[PDB]
RNA sequence: CCGAGGGUAGGGCCCGUGACUGGGGCGAAGUCGUAACAAGGUAGCUGUACCGGAAGGUGCGGCUGGAU
RNA sequence: UGGGAGAGGGUGGUGGAAUUCCCGGAGUAGCGGUGAAAUGCGCAGAUACCGGGAGGAACGCCGAUGGCGAAGGCAGCCACCUGGUCCACCCGUGACGCUGAGGCGCGAAAGCGUGGGGAGCAAACCGGAUUAGAUACCCGGGUAGUCCACGCCCUAAACG
RNA sequence: CGAUGUCGGCUCGUCGCAUCCUGGGGCUGAAGAAGGUCCCAAGGGUUGGGCUGUUCGCCCAUUAAAGCGGCACGCGAGCUG
RNA sequence: GAAUGCCGGCAUGAGUAACGAUAAAGAGGGUGAGAAUCCCUCUCGCCGUAAGCCCAAGGGUUCCUACGCAAUGGUCGUCAGCGUAGGGUUAGGCGGGACCUAAGGUGAAGCCGAAAGGCGUAGCCGAAGGGCAGCCGGUUAAUAUUCCGGCCCUUCCCGCAGGUGCGAUGGGGGGACGCUCUAGGCUAGGGGGACCGGAGCCAUGGACGAGCCCGGCCAGAAGCGCAGGGUGGGAGGUAGGCAAAUCCGCCUCCCAACAAGCUCUGCGUGGUGGGGAAGCCCGGGUGACAACCCCCCGAAGCCAGGGAGCCAAGAAAAGCCUCUAAGCACAACCUGCGGGAACCCGUACCGCAAACCGACACAGGUGGGCGGGUGCAAGAGCACUCAGGCGCGCGGGAGAACCCUCGCCAAGGAACUCUGCAAGUUGGCCCCGUAACUUCGGGAGAAGGGGUGCUCCCUGGGGUGAUGAGCCCCGGGGAGCCGCAGUGAACAGGCUCUGGCGACUGUUUACCAAAAACACAGCUCUCUGCGAACUCGUAAGAGGAGGUAUAGGGAGCGACGCUUGCCCGGUGCCGGAAGGUCAAGGGGAGGGGUGCAAGCCCCGAACCGAAGCCCCGGUGAACGGCGGCCGUAACUAUAACGGUCCUAAGGUAGCGAAAUUCCUUGUCGGGUAAGUUCCGACCUGCACGAAAAGCGUAACGACCGGAGCGCUGUCUCGGCGAGGGACCCGGUGAAAUUGAACUGGCCGUGAAGAUGCGGCCUACCCGUGGCAGGACGAAAAGACCCCGUGGAGCUUUACUGCAGCC
RNA sequence: GAGCUAGCCCUGGCCAGGGUGAAGCUGGGGUGAGACCCAGUGGAGGCCCGAACCGGUGGGGGAUGCAAACCCCUCGGAUGA
């Protein structure tokens, strides 16, 4: 039966992604812990 | 007239359709329609604001001239009673000896082919529009202002009108459709004659399909819900009310007055509806 | 082939009968009241409508086959 | 052909008196109602009086023992559309007539349906009386309805 | 109570005997035939239907008889539900 | 040494279950160390509205070739979507961008918010919508509308020639639209041909044939032809389309008008370029100088922005055309032609799946297009089958119990059981025929029956031709033939009578409930006069609504028919300028602290002072409520009648042992041999009753009752047969559970149900197939129940706050 | 966090074949004119039968599954909310 994970490249990158994160108060909190923690991805990497 | 059904569907047994039998012209004038922006209920913030409403029919907004005393003493022709899907009432297509086209809402008797005008010297003929205060007492009017130069908000609805009652200073008493009795300024216009399409309201529905098509989603009665939905809410089985009958959001709803009581208007009505 | 009729199925008419139920007639030796006949104690009657234990009442309209 | 009388019918308009309600004034100790009363209304200012407004229904005098209509039935006034009928002339047609089972239409009031309208009145209903009781008569309230449109119903002491 | 699954039915039995039948008896208000009552006896047997979830019970048609109890009101790592 | 402790390692269950659709395999040849499993050939089976082909998501080298087999592959492996390496994706025209707007998002101006931020007309962004120029064939191991070949086309730049008042982000037109039905003419696609081309074949009894088998086309500028779409022409007036206007709108006049004209698209033809089968021979060669024609069927596709009808009344913006403004008129633009210029990204492969979403090479899920033929009335249904693709990545045997899926059954025929659960029966089409009741539609496929194949003969109407033959579609009549049986296989209602509930079609607890629940047209109450009420938001702003009382919000009721009684004392709501109570504030009699004092400071009575509450009324389709006792009639029984207590008032009409009735299987009647259910009655209604509506109601229902007919393995009552497992051998190889175990019966005992204690009985050691009585067997720290001054949801006239409103 | 699910907004797409035969229209009948009736034409509908597609009614299987909701048979809707 239909699962919940239906991919979808511009959804991806329009919901996660880096721009939508700089646009929040509460996204730029999100890059800023990623960094500090040394992730070695920000923000899912999505094709394009 | 309506039209009835034979019982050849379920539906179709009480169904009812207007004859349209006033109608001329079955398309709208292009320069005048712009696209109607559907809701659904939602405000600006994405949230139902308005409960059951969504999933009507497509349709175009008609541009309605409800001011009239934009073009005081330039006649026109009536050139054709249009379908106004946004209203009850029916449209009628005006050509102005100017070369300008508009849109008025069609009155009851206006003929396609006849002339109306506007303005302080018109003459009190089904059709035009004057300032209040030139409009014999007695006369029964649609479309009037509120205020000076503000548009027309009373008596739009098919087949509704107001009725002039007197007068008195600057001001002129109307019996509003609600049977309201309301001072309104002179200077406000209206249109003598009253709303068309007065049929309207014997339209029988006939099937659920049909508020369906008109945008109108099912409505759920709080009585059918629970305590965290409705004060109606739960009950096992059936539940009369239980205390007194209130809306979703606890209010009573079974003669509770709401029209704000400091409100400046109240020095210009005269007597609240009856009935 | 037709064919008495037998069989299967579905209809129509009539008769008898049925838990129970509607009123009717007669009986009269009872209970309630007294609607009509006198102006019958609210003139009567009447079609209809709503109502009342009951006869009845009231409304609307009609008739005189109503006393004074 | 030429005349007449008439609440004959249908539609649109329109006038005045009265009742009720609302507003302003003025005014106060009751008003109302009955055989007599009480309920009711009234100092939260009623009734009675003056002024203004709204609204529905019915049309006083003329009016009669009158008129018209096939019957039901029709009454302020104006206009329009329309029916029946009487008289005079004795001009036209030439028995073209009478009746009429079925049919079709009309058909008071009440009642019904869908809209409207709602002043007065008033079934149902509530209360006060009356009374032995009083699901009545009388009194104070009161909803359908009474009114308009359209569609039904098709009854009567629809009687001379 | 860090779980001992419950009514009734079905299936599969096995046991007790305070015995429903069949076998053996005494007493009888036992003429006979048929019964009544008690004693011995558990070897085997103890039907099919209508109603109701029912156990039970009532009823229809039979029968030699249409027994009553125990087995976690036997039996859900056997079924049903 | 224990914490159902934590991490790791390793056991047991066990050579056990399983090895993932029952579409299926067999042999020969080859390769190799090794072959059921890789390659090749023949045979067999399966899909074929797909299990074939193409595209979009998503995936990301999985593509091709060489060399490999440790691991991955449910076995094997020489093979592979695996390991190593090398190669492979080519565009002005395909898709996206250098174009347009949609919702939405963002946002100059502006508005709002403690901050962070929220909004916001324009503008901008935003596509699978609008707009825009490429078809056919060949080539590679692997790309191709991209390379190549042929024939076409678009834009930009520059130039030349002709023409024109040129010029825009501004004005206008157009772009530009629904649903259902549908005409004409085409094309895609298909069927047939005694005609055209072709390697061959004559078998096994016949056939050298009008034989069999195979193929008989694709693209194509201009021109032309057929069919369609779009579009009126001229002048005069002009105050409207936020400037201007010759344009567009409006008015008038003349001509033209279902003609034409002009314009555009489709289809045909068309210089030219290609393709080209079976079979044979080792993907290619040959067939071949291939032929490439006639007839028929025919779209849902094209002409297209076609036509009609209908109500629910059906995007925008740019490209485009036209108008003019600044300007500029040696320019600029328009048309023709010529030369030049023409960027960025994607392109492999999978793609109903072993490459996507499901931890797996997972019987599941995944949007668009093509989807042949014959027959069955049609069809995308069903059976077979083409092209194409597969046999599902463990096998070999055996022929038990049992299980699954399937076939049949004597006699009976629901006796099964909670229930005909399940399974039978019925089954398409044509004809005949069809009841109560009804809202006149229906009920209805009611029910019930008859026909159904093939052969010959005669014939009817339509389509295409031509008006005929031929082809094709729908038929009809007569006479015959065969079988057990003619929709001969596959796909395809069992029916009827009668109750309950809900009017109806719909909706729902994703994953235990599809219902009588929700919704629904419709009915009523109520709020709301527009900056509406109401809703979201602190606000601004939004929704409501670009609506206006025939409208919008809230509530109940729930098609329709006939109806909807009485109680307003309590609560609610509505009305009430009186009166009572009433906070801050006003007022300031009087009193107090202090100072030598003027003074400063504090307390404070009358009186004035809102909403609210009290109080007076109204109000039920507002919350709600709707009695008891005693007596009385020619026998009894009962009580129309009377009396009396209480109440705010004492349940009306209708219905009633009911989806409600405790006693209860009430009683009576019906049906049955027998009826705790069912249907019909009665009424002492424990505890119906009128919009939490009452009583009915045709039609409808995968709802829930009761009965009958048909028919049956449901049953008496079981039997046989089939395949997939189970069993045996080879390969691979889990799991929960597990204190350790050398783990019998009885009767006792024991914390009260003992393999483990006592007595006695019984018992050689170890397995395999089976069955489930026990190990108070496994699983889950019982959901019930209680306890904890544990939690959470929900209610209210509990408390106390807050928002909101006054 | 609305790539599952619920609702709405914008823009696209899909629904084989068969059956029933409303209004309207035309003709005829009828009447003073009508209503209306009959036939033909017509093609309506939360109409009917049934695939795709959307569901999930009853039963069976599955139950350390092919699957943390699947499979077979049956069944509901299928121009519409
Ligand atoms: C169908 C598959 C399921 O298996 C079941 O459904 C069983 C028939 C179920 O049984 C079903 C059906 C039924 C009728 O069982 C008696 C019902 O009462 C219970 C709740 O669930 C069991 C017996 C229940 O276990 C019972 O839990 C009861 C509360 C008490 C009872 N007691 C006897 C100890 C005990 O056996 C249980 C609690 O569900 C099991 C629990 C340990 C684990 N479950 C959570 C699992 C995950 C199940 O969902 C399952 C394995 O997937
Ligand atoms: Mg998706
Ligand atoms: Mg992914
Ligand atoms: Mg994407
Ligand atoms: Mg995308
Ligand atoms: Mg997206
Ligand atoms: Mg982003
Ligand atoms: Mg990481
Ligand atoms: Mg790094
Ligand atoms: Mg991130
Ligand atoms: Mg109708
Ligand atoms: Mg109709
Ligand atoms: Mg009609
Ligand atoms: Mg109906
Ligand atoms: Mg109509
Ligand atoms: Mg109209
Ligand atoms: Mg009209
Ligand atoms: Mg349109
Ligand atoms: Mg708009
Ligand atoms: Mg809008
Ligand atoms: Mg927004
Ligand atoms: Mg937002
Ligand atoms: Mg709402
Ligand atoms: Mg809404
Ligand atoms: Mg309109
Ligand atoms: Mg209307
Ligand atoms: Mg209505
Ligand atoms: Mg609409
Ligand atoms: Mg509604
Ligand atoms: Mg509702
Ligand atoms: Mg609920
Ligand atoms: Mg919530
Ligand atoms: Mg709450
Ligand atoms: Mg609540
Ligand atoms: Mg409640
Ligand atoms: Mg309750
Ligand atoms: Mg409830
Ligand atoms: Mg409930
Ligand atoms: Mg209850
Ligand atoms: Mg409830
Ligand atoms: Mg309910
Ligand atoms: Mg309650
Ligand atoms: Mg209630
Ligand atoms: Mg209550
Ligand atoms: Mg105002
Ligand atoms: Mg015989
Ligand atoms: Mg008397
Ligand atoms: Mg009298
Ligand atoms: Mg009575
Ligand atoms: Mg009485
Ligand atoms: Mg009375
Ligand atoms: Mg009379
Ligand atoms: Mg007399
Ligand atoms: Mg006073
Ligand atoms: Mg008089
Ligand atoms: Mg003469
Ligand atoms: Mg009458
Ligand atoms: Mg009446
Ligand atoms: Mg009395
Ligand atoms: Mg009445
Ligand atoms: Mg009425
Ligand atoms: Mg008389
Ligand atoms: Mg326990
Ligand atoms: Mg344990
Ligand atoms: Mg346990
Ligand atoms: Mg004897
Ligand atoms: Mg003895
Ligand atoms: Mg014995
Ligand atoms: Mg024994
Ligand atoms: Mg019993
Ligand atoms: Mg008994
Ligand atoms: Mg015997
Ligand atoms: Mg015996
Ligand atoms: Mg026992
Ligand atoms: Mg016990
Ligand atoms: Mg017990
Ligand atoms: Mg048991
Ligand atoms: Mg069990
Ligand atoms: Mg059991
Ligand atoms: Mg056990
Ligand atoms: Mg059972
Ligand atoms: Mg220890
Ligand atoms: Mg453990
Ligand atoms: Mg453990
Ligand atoms: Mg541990
Ligand atoms: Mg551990
Ligand atoms: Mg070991
Ligand atoms: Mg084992
Ligand atoms: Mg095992
Ligand atoms: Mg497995
Ligand atoms: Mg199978
Ligand atoms: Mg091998
Ligand atoms: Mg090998
Ligand atoms: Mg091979
Ligand atoms: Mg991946
Ligand atoms: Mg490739
Ligand atoms: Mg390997
Ligand atoms: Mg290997
Ligand atoms: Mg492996
Ligand atoms: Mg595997
Ligand atoms: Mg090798
Ligand atoms: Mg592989
Ligand atoms: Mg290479
Ligand atoms: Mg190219
Ligand atoms: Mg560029
Ligand atoms: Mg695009
Ligand atoms: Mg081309
Ligand atoms: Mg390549
Ligand atoms: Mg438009
Ligand atoms: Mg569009
Ligand atoms: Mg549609
Ligand atoms: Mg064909
Ligand atoms: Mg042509
Ligand atoms: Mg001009
Ligand atoms: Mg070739
Ligand atoms: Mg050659
Ligand atoms: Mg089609
Ligand atoms: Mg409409
Ligand atoms: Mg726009
Ligand atoms: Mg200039
Ligand atoms: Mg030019
Ligand atoms: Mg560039
Ligand atoms: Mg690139
Ligand atoms: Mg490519
Ligand atoms: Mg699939
Ligand atoms: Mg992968
Ligand atoms: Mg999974
Ligand atoms: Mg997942
Ligand atoms: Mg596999
Ligand atoms: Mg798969
Ligand atoms: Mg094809
Ligand atoms: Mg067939
Ligand atoms: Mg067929
Ligand atoms: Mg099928
Ligand atoms: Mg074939
Ligand atoms: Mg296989
Ligand atoms: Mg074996
Ligand atoms: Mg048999
Ligand atoms: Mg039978
Ligand atoms: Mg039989
Ligand atoms: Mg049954
Ligand atoms: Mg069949
Ligand atoms: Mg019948
Ligand atoms: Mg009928
Ligand atoms: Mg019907
Ligand atoms: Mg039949
Ligand atoms: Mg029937
Ligand atoms: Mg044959
Ligand atoms: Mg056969
Ligand atoms: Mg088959
Ligand atoms: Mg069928
Ligand atoms: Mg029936
Ligand atoms: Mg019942
Ligand atoms: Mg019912
Ligand atoms: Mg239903
Ligand atoms: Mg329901
Ligand atoms: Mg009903
Ligand atoms: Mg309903
Ligand atoms: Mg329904
Ligand atoms: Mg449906
Ligand atoms: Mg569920
Ligand atoms: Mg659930
Ligand atoms: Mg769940
Ligand atoms: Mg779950
Ligand atoms: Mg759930
Ligand atoms: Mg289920
Ligand atoms: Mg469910
Ligand atoms: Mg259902
Ligand atoms: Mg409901
Ligand atoms: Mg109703
Ligand atoms: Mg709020
Ligand atoms: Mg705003
Ligand atoms: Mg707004
Ligand atoms: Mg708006
Ligand atoms: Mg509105
Ligand atoms: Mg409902
Ligand atoms: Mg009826
Ligand atoms: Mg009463
Ligand atoms: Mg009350
Ligand atoms: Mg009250
Ligand atoms: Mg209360
Ligand atoms: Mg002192
Ligand atoms: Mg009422
Ligand atoms: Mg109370
Ligand atoms: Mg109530
Ligand atoms: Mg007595
Ligand atoms: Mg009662
Ligand atoms: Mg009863
Ligand atoms: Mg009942
Ligand atoms: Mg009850
Ligand atoms: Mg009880
Ligand atoms: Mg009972
Ligand atoms: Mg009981
Ligand atoms: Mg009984
Ligand atoms: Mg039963
Ligand atoms: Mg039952
Ligand atoms: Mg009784
Ligand atoms: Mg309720
Ligand atoms: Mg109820
Ligand atoms: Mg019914
Ligand atoms: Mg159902
Ligand atoms: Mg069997
Ligand atoms: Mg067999
Ligand atoms: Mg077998
Ligand atoms: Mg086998
Ligand atoms: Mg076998
Ligand atoms: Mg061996
Ligand atoms: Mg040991
Ligand atoms: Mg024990
Ligand atoms: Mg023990
Ligand atoms: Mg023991
Ligand atoms: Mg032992
Ligand atoms: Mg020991
Ligand atoms: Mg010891
Ligand atoms: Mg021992
Ligand atoms: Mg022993
Ligand atoms: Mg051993
Ligand atoms: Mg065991
Ligand atoms: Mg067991
Ligand atoms: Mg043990
Ligand atoms: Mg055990
Ligand atoms: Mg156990
Ligand atoms: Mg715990
Ligand atoms: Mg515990
Ligand atoms: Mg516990
Ligand atoms: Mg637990
Ligand atoms: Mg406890
Ligand atoms: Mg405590
Ligand atoms: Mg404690
Ligand atoms: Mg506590
Ligand atoms: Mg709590
Ligand atoms: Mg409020
Ligand atoms: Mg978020
Ligand atoms: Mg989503
Ligand atoms: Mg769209
Ligand atoms: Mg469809
Ligand atoms: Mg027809
Ligand atoms: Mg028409
Ligand atoms: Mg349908
Ligand atoms: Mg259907
Ligand atoms: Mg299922
Ligand atoms: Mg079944
Ligand atoms: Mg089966
Ligand atoms: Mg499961
Ligand atoms: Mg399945
Ligand atoms: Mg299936
Ligand atoms: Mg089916
Ligand atoms: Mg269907
Ligand atoms: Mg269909
Ligand atoms: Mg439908």
């Amino acid at each position: 039966m239909k699962r919940t994970w239906q991919p979808n490249r511009r959804k991806r990158a329009k919901t996660h992604g880096f721009r939508a994160r700089m646009r929040t108060p509460g996204g730029r909190k999100v890059l800023k812990r990623r960094r500090q923690k040394g992730r070695w991805r920000l923000t899912p990497a999505v094709r394009k | 007239a309506v039209k009835k059904f034979k019982p050849y569907t379920p539906s179709r047994r009480f169904m009812t359709v207007a004859d349209f039998s006033e109608i001329t012209k079955t398309e709208p004038e292009k320069s005048l329609v712009k696209p109607l922006k559907k809701t659904g209920g939602r405000n600006n913030q994405g949230r139902i604001t308005v409960r059951f409403r969504g999933g009507g029919h497509k349709r175009l907004y008609r541009i309605i001239d409800f001011k009239r005393w934009d073009k005081v003493g330039i006649p026109a022709k009536v050139a054709a009673i249009e379908y106004d899907p946004n209203r009850s009432a029916r449209i009628a297509l005006l050509h102005y000896v100017d070369g300008e086209k508009r849109y008025i809402i069609a009155p009851d008797g206006l003929q396609v082919g006849q002339q109306v005008v506007a303005g302080p010297d018109a003459p009190i003929q089904v059709g035009n529009a004057l300032p209040l205060r030139f409009i014999p007492v007695g006369t029964v009017v649609h479309a009037v202002e509120l205020e000076p130069k503000k548009g027309a908000k009373l008596a739009r609805a098919a087949g509704t009108s107001a009725q002039i009652q007197g007068r008195e200073g600057d001001y002129v008493i109307l019996r509003l459709p609600s049977g309201e009795l309301r001072k309104v300024h002179g200077e406000c216009y209206a249109t003598v004659g009253a709303v068309g399409n007065a049929d309207h309201k014997n339209i029988v529905l006939g099937k659920a399909g049909r508020s369906r098509w008109l945008g109108r989603r099912p409505h759920v009665r709080g009585a059918a819900m629970n305590p965290v939905d409705h004060p109606h809410g739960g009950g096992e089985g059936r539940a009369p009310r239980g205390r007194p009958p209130a809306s979703p959001w606890g209010w009573q709803t079974k003669g509770l007055k709401t029209r704000k009581r400091r409100k400046p208007s109240s020095r210009f009505i005269i007597a609240r509806r009856k009935k």
